[PDB]
């Protein structure tokens, strides 16, 4: 009694039932770096002006 | 500070849109009037230099120096007026704006409050002399001759270049007196000579010391008038206001290291003012009589003394009057020539009486006659070294006495003795050359009452 799968059938995605637990990092990654730290905090007027040898502004 | 600089190029439009003959008159107007300005500038405080803003300054050093540019802007134009008057308007002109464009950069450099801003238009005045030499120059050699005279400078700014960066990254600001305040004691660190070496060597080739001169007698004499005066009379001074400033972080290395100049200069200038006995051009031996004189103002900002930098400050303004004035002699004397031998045209003063005269204080001024300001620079000089060394003396004392020699020669040569018969063009001469004359001797004298205003900060 069984029936012939018709065309696309086999191609579905079917969502399979299982107990077993998902990996945790299945590539076994290690720590991350930490990322530098971002810039924050109001952008101020450049003290002195370009500060580039006698230049005053 | 700005009261100076505004007039000084806000003349150059002046001089473009003037009229066509008044060229000459409205420029000398205020050439002179600027000179007034600056000698409003004259005054100084007790300790503390006239300070202006971060990009200006002034001090009792600067001061007279600047009062002596502007006061010789007018005279390059009265000097020039007659060897230019057969020009095209526009080169004539072109050539009034090099000489304020030139002057423009003296009062810079002298009020500059940053060495990097010093040192920015310390080769920029050599754009407009190298233009006034190479183009309006009248000779052949001119061109190997401004040649010379701009290598040189270069070869020895360039180190100074790399120096003065250095001093930036290891010591934060090059600002005068933020150098003075927080001088450190430079170390005997086989690099520290290096580093004396390029912060020294710039100064000393456009301030031509034995050696390092060649330049100099191929740099006057090849020079048109005008550009004669300005190159002997602040040109070579440049190197000596250099000095008096960056010293300030050369020490204690300048005690040890000041040893080889020391003797090149105290025989150079001897070995020099023998030139002068035996020049055959006179233009050569004025300017070989600069080197002597500035030799001496080498031994005298090299001591590092008190008394030394105060000599030299009276010998800084001193020689750059009388050299201006002595080239004025051999340029008013040329043309009527046609010649720079100074056998040429014998016996002047019985045909010309009044410039007898002009040469003749001329004369006496370069010869350190007392009280003129030469004697003072001289004398004072002369102190400070004895008291670094008692030999110095043969050889300072000697100088003086090859300088009698050779100055009072160009006297007899060429205004005493028999005149010339062959030559019939030696005209009357004309009231601005004698004008000229009295504009340059006349301060000298007047500057022999108040020495203390030429004294320098550490007076
Ligand atoms: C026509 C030739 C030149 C004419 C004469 C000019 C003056 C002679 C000497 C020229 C010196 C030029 C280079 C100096 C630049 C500034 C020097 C300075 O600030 O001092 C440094 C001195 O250090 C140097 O090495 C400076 C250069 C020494 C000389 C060698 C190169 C210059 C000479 C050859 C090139 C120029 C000559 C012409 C070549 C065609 C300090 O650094 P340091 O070595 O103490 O650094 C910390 C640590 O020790 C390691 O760095």
């Amino acid at each position: 009694g069984w029936v012939r799968p018709d065309l696309g059938e086999l191609s579905k995605v079917t969502k399979v039932k299982t107990d077993r637990p998902l990996p945790e990092n299945p590539y076994h990654s290690r720590a991350r770096p930490e990322p530098n730290p971002e810039a924050e905090g109001d952008l101020k007027p450049a003290k002195h002006g370009s500060r580039l040898f006698f230049w005053t502004m | 500070m700005l009261k100076i600089i505004i007039p000084t190029t806000m003349l150059l439009p002046m001089t473009w849109m003037s009229k066509h003959n008044m060229i000459w008159i409205n420029a000398t107007v205020h050439s002179l009037l600027i000179s007034l300005i600056s000698l409003s500038l004259l005054n100084q405080l007790g300790e503390n230099s006239l300070n202006f803003s971060l990009t200006f300054f002034s001090d009792s050093l600067s001061a007279p120096l600047l009062v002596l540019t502007t006061w010789l802007l007018p005279l390059m134009l009265m000097a020039s007026q007659s060897h230019l008057s057969k020009e095209t308007t526009t080169r004539k002109k072109l050539y009034i704006t090099m000489l304020i464009l030139l002057q423009l950069f003296l009062i810079m450099t002298f009020t500059a409050t940053e060495l990097i801003l010093f040192y920015i238009l310390f080769e920029a005045t050599l754009v407009p002399t190298l233009i006034i030499i190479t183009r309006w120059g009248n000779q052949t050699e001119r061109l190997n001759a401004g040649l010379y005279f701009l290598f040189y400078t270069l070869a020895g700014s360039l180190p100074l270049l790399v120096a003065l960066v250095y001093i930036q990254n290891t010591t934060g600001s090059l600002n005068f007196l933020i150098i003075h305040y927080w001088s450190h004691p430079l170390s005997n660190s086989w690099s520290n000579i290096f580093m004396w070496l390029a912060c020294i060597m710039a100064f000393m080739v456009k301030m031509p010391l034995y050696g390092l001169h060649l330049w100099l007698p191929k740099a006057h004499v090849e020079a048109p008038i005008a550009g004669s005066m300005v190159l002997a009379a602040v040109l070579l001074k440049l190197g000596g206001y250099g000095m008096m400033r960056i010293t300030t972080i050369l020490n204690p290395l300048t005690n040890y290291m000041a040893y080889p100049f020391l003797m090149l200069s105290m025989w150079g200038m001897i070995m020099t003012s023998s030139i002068c006995l035996r020049q055959t051009d006179l233009k050569s031996l004025i300017a070989y009589s600069s080197v002597s004189h500035m030799a001496l103002v080498i031994v005298a900002i090299m001591i590092q003394t008190p008394w030394s930098f105060m000599g030299a400050t009276a010998l800084m303004i001193a020689h750059g009057l009388t050299s201006s004035m002595l080239f004025c002699l051999a340029n008013t004397n040329y043309e009527r020539v046609h010649s720079r031998t100074m056998i040429l045209a014998r016996g002047l003063q019985t045909l010309l009486p009044l410039m007898a005269t002009w040469w003749l204080m001329a004369s006496l001024t370069n010869l350190a006659l007392p009280p003129s300001i030469n004697l003072i620079g001289e004398l004072f000089i002369i102190t400070a070294s004895f008291s670094w060394s008692n030999i110095t003396i043969i050889l300072m004392g000697m100088n003086m006495m090859i300088t009698a020699l050779y100055s009072l020669y160009m006297l007899i040569t060429t205004q005493r003795g028999k005149y010339t018969h062959h030559i019939n063009n030696i005209k009357a001469s004309f009231t601005r050359e004698n004008a000229l004359m009295a504009l340059h001797i006349l301060p000298l004298l007047l500057l022999t009452l108040n020495p203390k205003m030429i004294l320098g900060p550490l007076y």
